[PDB]
């Protein structure tokens, strides 16, 4: 649970260049594939188990 | 007067990362190739405006949105002052000769200077971009992005708008755009689907 965000998966380092603004990427299916941690805004890449 | 908006004006349409994808979205934009006037007289806000300018010298003070603009009604007042910038709502030749209920203060913004203000949602909200150009009389041509500067929840009333002190207003339409992300989920290309066949 990421800030009100659910799901189930693993999570890992990004490699994603977030903008400043940015908290949340997501796919062609609507789902979220990487969320910006809203404690220490390290952004983590969201993988299916 | 009056100049060509070529493929300028456009902004990021949400905060959700994309990546090397062509996503296509219905948004208030600034048409390509629009009509944008070439400017210190009160204008119409209509649906959101486009902003442009190129002064050297740092002429431009800010803004100031609302209806009236006098004791009546709750106006919006930016002013950009050393270091920082001042955003304030109350019931207000302007240039300092310029019930409040919102205070806001935060980080200031051959220059170009682009800005879209939008008035929706009880939201002003402001986009911005800085870039160098080689040009004085018009606006360039090639492709850049806004990225959103700030997101003012001010539920007031706007119409119309004067710039305090070259300068461009444009003005933003209901209009679908294919927005090209590159890899690292910059907009670098668009595509005004209702611009030609
Ligand atoms: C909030 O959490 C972040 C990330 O863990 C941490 O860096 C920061 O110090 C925390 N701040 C407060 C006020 O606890
Ligand atoms: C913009 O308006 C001017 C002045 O009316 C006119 O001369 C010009 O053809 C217009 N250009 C476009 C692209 O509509
Ligand atoms: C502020 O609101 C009060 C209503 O109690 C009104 O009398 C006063 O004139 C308002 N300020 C201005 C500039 O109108
Ligand atoms: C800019 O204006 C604000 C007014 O809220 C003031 O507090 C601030 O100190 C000013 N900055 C400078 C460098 O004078
Ligand atoms: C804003 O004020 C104008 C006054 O001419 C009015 O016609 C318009 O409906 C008002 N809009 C809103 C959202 O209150
Ligand atoms: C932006 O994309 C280019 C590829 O055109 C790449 O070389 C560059 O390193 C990327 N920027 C960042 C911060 O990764």
């Amino acid at each position: 649970n990421f800030n009100g965000l659910t799901g189930t998966g693993v999570l890992t380092e990004s490699n994603k260049k977030f903008l400043p603004f940015q908290q949340f990427g997501r796919d062609i299916a609507d789902t979220t594939d990487a969320v910006r941690d809203p404690q220490t805004l390290e952004i983590l890449d969201i993988t299916p188990c | 007067a009056y100049t060509n908006s070529f493929t300028r004006g456009v902004y990021y349409p949400d905060k959700v990362f994309r990546s090397s994808v062509l996503h296509s979205t219905q948004d208030l934009f600034l048409p390509f190739f629009s009509n944008v006037t070439w400017f210190n007289p009160v204008l119409p806000f209509n649906d959101g405006v486009y902003f442009a300018s190129t002064e050297k010298s740092n002429i431009i003070r800010g803004w100031i949105f609302g209806t009236t603009l006098d004791s009546k009604t709750q106006s919006l007042l930016i002013v950009n002052n050393a270091t920082n910038v001042v955003i304030k709502v109350c019931e207000f030749d302007p240039f300092f000769r310029v019930n409040c209920t919102f205070e806001y203060v935060s980080q200031p913004f051959k220059n170009l200077r682009e800005f879209v203000f939008k008035n929706i949602d009880g939201y002003f909200k402001i986009y911005s971009k800085h870039t160098p150009i080689n040009l004085v009389r018009d606006l360039p041509q090639g492709f850049s992005a806004l990225e959103p500067l700030v997101d003012l929840p001010i539920g007031i009333n706007i119409t119309r708008f004067q710039t305090l002190l070259a300068y461009y207003v444009g003005y933003l339409q209901p209009r679908t755009f294919l927005l090209k992300y590159n890899e690292n989920g910059t907009i670098t290309d668009a595509v005004d689907c209702a611009l030609d066949p």
